[PDB]
């Protein structure tokens, strides 16, 4: 059927709070017949919230048509871009690129789109007119909406009386053939102008300093600095502190965030959106499950996940709301983000269990709303007196604390009749209302664990914290306190199919001292949460949500919870949930793992059995056996020197600005202290020099099979994992899935990896990004090759041959050469193909666009004989680019030749861009190169010198030879220098490397002739379809200089349109960045010609200065992409009018146009569905670019991609081949 | 004659469980593994028929469907009786 | 036995000739829905009403036999298929 | 004899479209689902033979394979008639 | 010779009543381990006593025999099953 | 039907002895291309020559007739296999 | 009488390699491709006997199992013989 729209855009205030809060500058989509009815609300209620303003949302069904009518009423030309929708771009693009004709339109004006759906799932559509990030942008002022596509034959109602309705956020889904359900939107958006009721910043009463900006969902948000004012006053209780009563409702009431209902069993879908400009956020749900992707049955359980901007995700819990067991009370949801915590975006979610007529009332007295029950399900029983049901009977009292639960602590309060006619039958501890452990006579474990204060030594240069807090048990308390053991965090195994009983018991003090990072805290009370298992969330919750009891414990007190876990789960993540901004830092957090039925658990070094540790053996009698070791990855360590003085100290006491300083297990291993005799920087990570670090070292014999379970236990910081040597897959249930060697973690996040050894050496792990790197977060694996007598042997495993192994001692001096001639890599045979390369590096300017911008200390690789036009100047140097095919083996020679004079920083110190403490550090002059996803012994090719391992690197008249081999096709892999991270890989040393099917011969696009190098190529097989090629290659934080010779400073000189104000901004949010090479920024077009919505056209200015790509329509086309870069913040990619299949391989996995949370080492390829054009072959112009309005965009990053229409002599057709 | 026919006529009118052999369904987007549960009410040479009948979907493992289904024989890879399945089982 | 099984199979198809069924099938496109014409050897004939696309709609289609995972064909005094109509 | 054989004598000339059994294949790296079209040409008591063959992939909806085809008659699920693939079809 | 091999698998598993046994399959729940009661047709009967979920243990099962990959039947005088108990 | 159909392609493989042809299956490792040599049962003996990976060249196989899916054999005047060299 | 008894009567005692149909198999939360390697001890009319057996699986190409397997005649896909099982072949 053809559905037909009608949408206005309109500038209103936005109330945000009850507490007057307000943005007198909004701007927001409306439909056209509530336009007056809005006005006139607004302008009754001048400082009240309206649910009439909020996010746009329509809903469509999968395979029809739909024309759209748009009136215009801002100040300004704008339009509409939609995605993942099938149109004609020169009549619904919604901007003015390349040739195409103008699609905005001017205020007054109208226009029609036409569009057809045929994927189901989410339409985000934005606005692309104006892309100021200023507060006179568009989008960052709340300009955005989606359109929902349902399946074939579905309708929708109301959720409160079931009319009908045309737009919303809440509504139900009624299909014949299929279960009806209910569904939930969820917008996050931040960074937006926010006025008190005296039209000022607001302020941050304890420090009397500006607060951060806004951090809202569906433009609501609740700061906790309200409610603490309004405590301040002496009304509402007055022995509350500052935060245990922050989400009690029985003292404050319900918040203006959004808040969803629902009965027991109702199946759920919850759809996710991210409109925010700047940054990356993640979503964390209690007491429920859900499939990583719905597509297909094979994928992991997670129970939290990241996102980015302009993305979105689709989420179905598991068994429908009160998971297995059908639990019931309040759960709550929010980011984990803890500043943002504290911010206040949040929101939560009730569940009933008795009929709603809307004739009830809360205890405060407030009316509630009644709500239709699906068809197709029993009714719950109607209420009644004995029986209120929830909340009615909780013997609570308005504007004071919520009162403990019972029969929790020992010696507690009574049972009354309400909760006796409420409760199961059998109430025992830890199990009133709802029995998680079905009723059964399963194993039952017990456990014992306190908490305590002792300081913590971090390093040999005395690095320490005294103020450090964590969990011990109880046995080994006596061992601990005595300095006879050393201190980590708590993990502990159990297999599956448990019934798991506690008893908790606090020993701290009441009394945080203060310093100058935080103030003076009271915490006299802690509790204890739990994630990814079932539970009763009444009285085993650990925190005060809503109207649930109280869960916290005094000291001296003693509580027991009670857990159920029914099937194989992965590591699991608890932690404190009262006062984390309070503590959490310091290290109060730990982990538990889950392991297959009838394990068993022994000790590395004597094979005796236990139950607690990070590093053990885990034998089975009919799977594999294995070793299992954990990281955990934490920053904002407080640490002072030897002597007490602070280590970068914030700019007042109290602020959240980060410190800085990162740690591992309460470890680091600082590069500054490791230079050596020679001051080589080479020589870093070599053992001969400075030996062993103090970080965690996994042991193995050769051939063990091994699993790596990994953690963050850090407050707001994102961070890349990467391994040299080793490879896993991606989803373990599914075979399909892709193979990587890094992956991105955010807080909170939980993910495993399983691999083996295949030969003798050392092996590195590292965080990459350069901070973390600079800081000393690395460790080392270890694998030896005969038997020592401090380490077992698994039991199914065959002994190795003994043997007299001298081990290594320190010497000071660096390794001999290795030989890599003298052996292969495993899996190759002899008799295969080879392949011969020459390289060669050097150093030269470089051209950045045709505006003067350039990189007078630019170091780049190239083959050795392009090396004389690229001196000559006649050439623009490009990035390197290798080709080969499955089961080849890959030679190559390298020679260096780099000189001192042209260093411009010969002391180390870098003014711009900046890093925390900075440090003598000489540059090098020896080189060596790198890879992934390759076979190669790590003893001759790895590219470092490691451990033991001998020497990997060439100075000047020197040449080495390596050698690779591949194996499978992998797509592309990622190459990089590591000889000196921090006068080389900003400059511009890295490169890529393809790997491709059997019998596959490449091609010049242009002269049809034989090609080596380049980033557009054409494929030709015997037996598969010619398909064209594209490379790119990501990177940021350049120094660039202009015509004048003058430094630039990015992102304060590039802000469009040009005003003078403009705060602060981070550390590592510096430096400039483009593609290839190349950047186009915009603030030059600006200048020469100040017109907002043309600066995209080429018609008046050119073609740009990134890559340029040419296809004919229905031509297949793969993409690649990598990012070698060195900044931390995360990027999006996507593309106008196209998407792709998530994983290439596995056929069953969903459809998206993007990818996220991109970080240094992502790696990645692309086959576009229906070849060039779309399915309908539509020519024209599109546009490729970032997702990150905020300094990203306005930085040029972005290109053109053309299909032609007609023949050109320049360009053969496929159709000649 | 076949022993099937006369054990399925005996255990008329009871529950049972039932598990095809196919690797996966879909149904307009909509993807399960095959296991039923329900009433069995009348049985043929080639076929029985369960009414009511109950699919086990990972976001509604109590869907009810709304017409009777058949099931060859041949098409069978595991089942079980006395089972009622109104009970909270796992399923992944 | 399996041939006894198959010839059951077959006349229990062939008495229900002109009558609606609905047939799921793990192979695309998943699903037919329509009335019985003929039958060919173990292959039946279906002219479809509605299935997974409505652009393969009005035409005629075979199917195999052992391919069959579930099926229902309506009676008189039996409920009858809903009626999935594109409104 | 076999009805088929006659049946499918009938329709030599014509464009067909057939689907098989198989959840899917993989050629070098490459996986698709096993859908085929193209004229008939040649059958035989067990098999026939399809010249020219188009074979429908995800990105290449009209690859031509360079060489004929056999498929035996045990291994076809669905087929139909008087379908032209060089229209669209949908392939999710 | 298809119905020989059928009769010749019957045979074995005949003659091994009253013994343990283990059985692996394609299909959920993947795995049976129990002793062998009674035959029915082309059909064998089971008393599980340890499977992949203990909430669907010590009960029967039937099992048809031609979805079946692997198998094996305890004999005396050869190895064991490992005594697979829950601790 | 089945022992008709087998036995019709059981005398089309047997009359193409000496010949090279090429083979698709679904299961690993997926695709065989050789000379047929000759058929034991229902089981063909082929001398590969080239196929998936290169460490699994040179030798013989022997194939289920029941797990075959596509499958092409020259002919004098036909079309010729292309020339697949390793480059 | 049936060739493929007196074929594997004649290749008694030889390593062999074999790989069946089902597309995966899982055991305890672990999944593999069905890949076996390993020797010939017991021939029956209708199956036969591996000791001691290997199994291919990713993380773990030299795992070998406790007890023997047995496999039925009408699951076996391909096989070759004269391989050693303590050669590395390629897996991905």
């Amino acid at each position: 059927m053809l559905r037909k729209f009608h949408v206005v855009g309109i500038s209103t205030r936005i109330v945000v709070n009850t507490f007057g809060d307000h943005n007198p500058n909004g701007r927001i989509y409306v439909l056209k017949e509530n336009e007056s009815k809005l006005k006139d609300l607004v302008r009754k209620n001048p400082y009240k919230p309206i649910d009439l303003v909020q996010p746009l949302a329509i809903r469509a069904n999968e395979g029809d048509i739909v024309e759209i009518l748009f009136e215009n009423q801002l100040s300004f030309s704008a339009g509409m871009h939609f995605q993942e929708a099938d149109y004609s771009v020169l009549s619904s693009d919604g901007a003015d690129a390349g040739y195409n004709p103008d699609t905005t339109v001017e205020p007054g004006g109208e226009i029609l789109y036409r569009l057809n759906v045929n994927q189901e799932g989410i339409c985000f559509f934005t606005d692309l007119g104006n892309v100021s990030s200023t507060e006179q942008g568009s989008s960052v002022q709340g300009l955005f909406g989606a359109l929902l596509v349902q399946k074939r034959g579905s309708s929708w109602t109301d959720p409160v009386t079931g009319g009908p309705i045309n737009s919303g956020v809440y509504a139900d889904i009624h299909h014949p053939f299929l279960p009806s359900f209910r569904e939930y939107a969820w917008f996050f958006n931040d960074e937006m102008e926010i006025r008190d009721l005296t039209g000022e910043r607001p302020l941050n009463p304890m420090t009397n300093q500006e607060a951060e900006s806004f951090h809202g969902v569906n433009l609501r948000y609740e700061p906790m600095t309200n409610r603490k004012r309004l405590m301040e006053a002496g009304v509402v209780c007055p022995d509350c502190d500052s935060e245990e009563v922050h989400h009690d409702s029985w003292v404050f009431g319900d918040p203006a965030t959004p808040i969803l209902r629902g009965y027991v069993g109702d199946p759920a879908v919850i759809r996710l959106i991210h409109g925010g400009v700047k940054e990356t956020h993640v979503f964390h749900y209690h007491v429920h499950q859900w499939l990583g992707d719905s597509s297909n049955i094979n994928a992991e359980i997670l129970d939290a996940q990241s996102i980015s901007p302009q993305t979105h995700y689709s989420i179905q819990p598991l068994y429908g709301l009160g998971s297995l067991h059908g639990a019931i009370g309040d759960s709550i949801i929010h980011c984990h983000l803890y500043p943002a915590f504290g911010i206040g975006m949040w929101g939560m979610n009730r569940v009933f269990d008795t009929l709603q007529d809307g004739s009830q009332c809360y205890p405060n007295g407030v009316r509630i709303k009644a709500l239709m029950p699906l068809p197709d399900r029993p009714e719950p029983p109607k209420p009644t007196p004995e029986k209120p049901g929830f909340p009615n009977f909780i013997p609570g009292k308005v504007g004071y604390k919520a009162p403990r639960p019972p029969l929790g602590i020992v010696g507690g309060r009574e049972m009354t009749e309400l909760e006796r006619n409420a409760a199961i039958e059998n109430p025992r501890p830890g199990a009133v209302f709802v029995d998680p452990c079905l009723d059964q006579d399963p194993v039952v474990v017990e456990f014992n664990v306190s908490a305590i204060e002792m300081p913590v030594v971090y390093n040999k240069q005395g690095w320490h914290d005294p103020k450090a807090r964590f969990y011990v048990m109880d046995e080994d308390l006596d061992d601990i306190l005595s300095g006879k053991k050393e201190p980590e965090p708590l993990v502990f195994h159990v297999p599956a199919g448990t019934c798991i009983r506690m008893n908790y018991t606090n020993r701290m003090p009441h009394i945080l001292d203060g310093d100058a990072f935080q103030l003076v805290t009271r915490t006299y009370e802690n509790g204890f949460h739990i994630h990814f298992v079932k539970f009763d969330v009444l009285a085993c919750d650990g925190g005060n949500v809503g109207w649930n009891y109280d869960s916290a414990v005094l000291p001296g007190q003693t509580i027991r919870y009670e857990w159920y876990a029914e099937t194989e789960l992965k590591a699991f993540f608890f932690h404190d949930h009262l006062f984390a901004n309070s503590h959490q830092q310091h290290g109060v957090f730990g982990a538990g793992v889950i392991q297959p039925r009838f394990s068993k658990f022994l000790d590395s070094r004597t094979g005796d059995e236990v139950d607690h540790g990070t590093q053990i053996s885990v034998e089975h009698p009919l799977i594999p056996d294995y070793r299992d070791q954990t990281l955990f990855v934490h920053d904002f360590a407080l640490l002072f020197d030897k002597n007490g003085r602070p280590i970068q100290p914030p700019e007042y006491p109290g602020s959240e600005d980060d410190p800085g300083v990162f740690g591992v297990n309460f470890k680091c291993e600082p590069l500054k202290f490791r230079l050596g005799e020679d001051c080589d920087p080479a020589y870093s990570f070599s053992s001969y020099v400075h030996g062993d670090p103090v970080t965690p070292i996994l042991r193995a014999y050769e051939g063990d099979p091994i699993r790596i379970r990994l953690l963050q236990g850090a407050h707001e910081e994102s961070h890349s994992f990467n391994i040299h040597g080793l490879r896993w897959k991606e989803e373990r249930p599914d075979l399909g899935s892709s193979m990587k060697a890094q992956q991105h973690i955010g807080i909170s996040e939980s993910f495993t990896f399983e691999t083996e050894i295949p030969a003798s050496g050392d092996y590195l792990w590292a965080f990459e990004d350069e901070e973390d790197v600079w800081l000393g977060t690395w460790g080392l694996i270890r694998a030896y090759k005969g038997r020592m007598e401090d380490l077992i042997v698994l039991t199914d495993r065959e002994a190795l041959p003994e043997g007299s192994a001298e081990t290594p001692k320190p010497t000071g001096k660096p390794p001999e050469k290795a030989n890599p001639l003298a052996s292969l890599p495993p899996g190759a045979y002899q008799g295969s193909p080879v392949k011969k390369f020459e390289v060669v590096a050097f150093q030269t300017p470089i051209q950045y666009n045709s505006y003067g911008d350039h990189d007078p200390y630019g170091i780049i690789f190239a083959l050795k004989e392009d090396v004389e036009d690229i001196l000559t100047g006649k050439k623009n140097p490009v990035p390197l680019i290798l080709r080969a095919n499955v089961g080849d083996l890959v030679e190559v020679t390298l020679t260096s030749e780099l000189k001192k004079e042209l260093f411009p920083f010969q002391d180390g110190i870098h003014p711009y861009p900046p890093v925390k403490e900075q440090s003598f550090y000489p540059p090098s002059l020896r080189i060596s190169l790198h890879t992934s996803l390759l076979n190669y012994d790590v003893k001759t090719s790895s590219g470092d010198t490691v451990g033991y391992n001998p020497d990997q690197t060439v100075g000047p008249g020197e040449t080495i030879t390596y050698r690779w081999f591949v194996d499978g096709q992998f797509g592309m892999c990622s190459m990089w220098d590591m000889a000196d991270l921090r006068n080389h890989r900003s400059f511009g040393t890295f490169g890529a490397f393809v790997a491709e099917s059997r019998f596959t011969t490449y091609l010049d696009p242009y002269s049809l002739e034989k090609a080596i190098t380049g980033e557009n190529v054409i494929l030709r097989h015997p037996l598969l379809p010619a398909t064209r090629e594209f490379v790119l290659i990501l990177h940021d934080g350049v120094r660039l200089e202009d015509k004048d010779g003058k430094v630039i400073i990015d992102p304060m000189d590039g802000v469009v349109p040009d005003t003078e104000e403009l705060e602060e901004v981070d550390t590592y949010d510096y430096g400039s960045r483009g593609f290839n090479y190349r950047s186009e920024r915009l603030i030059n077009r600006y200048k020469e010609h100040p017109v907002m919505h043309e600066l995209f056209s080429s018609e008046v200015f050119g073609d740009p200065a990134t890559p340029l790509f040419e296809a004919y329509p229905g031509e297949p086309v793969v993409m690649r992409i990598t990012t070698p870069a060195e900044r931390r913040r995360a990027h999006t990619f996507h593309l106008h009018g196209h998407y792709w299949k998530f994983d290439s391989k596995d056929l069953d996995s969903r459809i998206q146009s993007f990818l996220g949370h991109m970080v240094t080492g992502h790696t990645d390829d692309l086959r576009l569905i229906g070849g060039a054009g779309g399915v309908f072959n539509f020519p024209g112009d599109y546009l490729y670019r970032s997702g990150n309005i905020r300094w990203d965009i306005e930085l040029g990053m972005w290109g053109i991609f053309r299909v032609h229409k007609d023949s050109k002599e320049n360009l053969p057709r496929l159709e000649e081949v | 004659n076949d022993p099937l026919f006369d054990f399925f006529n005996k255990h008329m009118g009871k529950q049972i469980l039932i598990i095809t052999e196919s690797s996966q369904l879909n149904i307009l987007g909509q993807t399960f593994r095959p296991i039923f549960c329900g009433k069995v009410a009348e049985v043929e040479p080639g076929h029985l028929t369960l009414s009511p009948v109950t699919i086990k979907i990972l976001n509604a493992p109590f869907h009810k469907f709304p017409i009777p289904l058949s099931i060859p024989f041949e098409k069978i890879a595991h089942f079980t009786t006395d089972v009622d399945c109104s009970m909270r089982i796992p399923l992944v | 036995v399996n041939e006894i099984h198959d010839s059951a199979i077959l006349e229990h198809f062939r008495n229900g000739i002109g009558h609606k069924t609905l047939v799921i099938s793990p192979s695309y496109p998943y699903m037919f829905v329509g009335i019985i014409k003929e039958l060919i050897g173990d292959t039946v004939m279906i002219d479809v009403e509605t299935t997974h696309f409505a652009q393969l709609e009005n035409r005629e289609w075979y199917i195999h036999i052992h391919n069959i995972e579930v099926f229902y064909i309506e009676r008189p005094g039996a409920p009858k298929i809903p009626k999935l109509e594109d409104y």
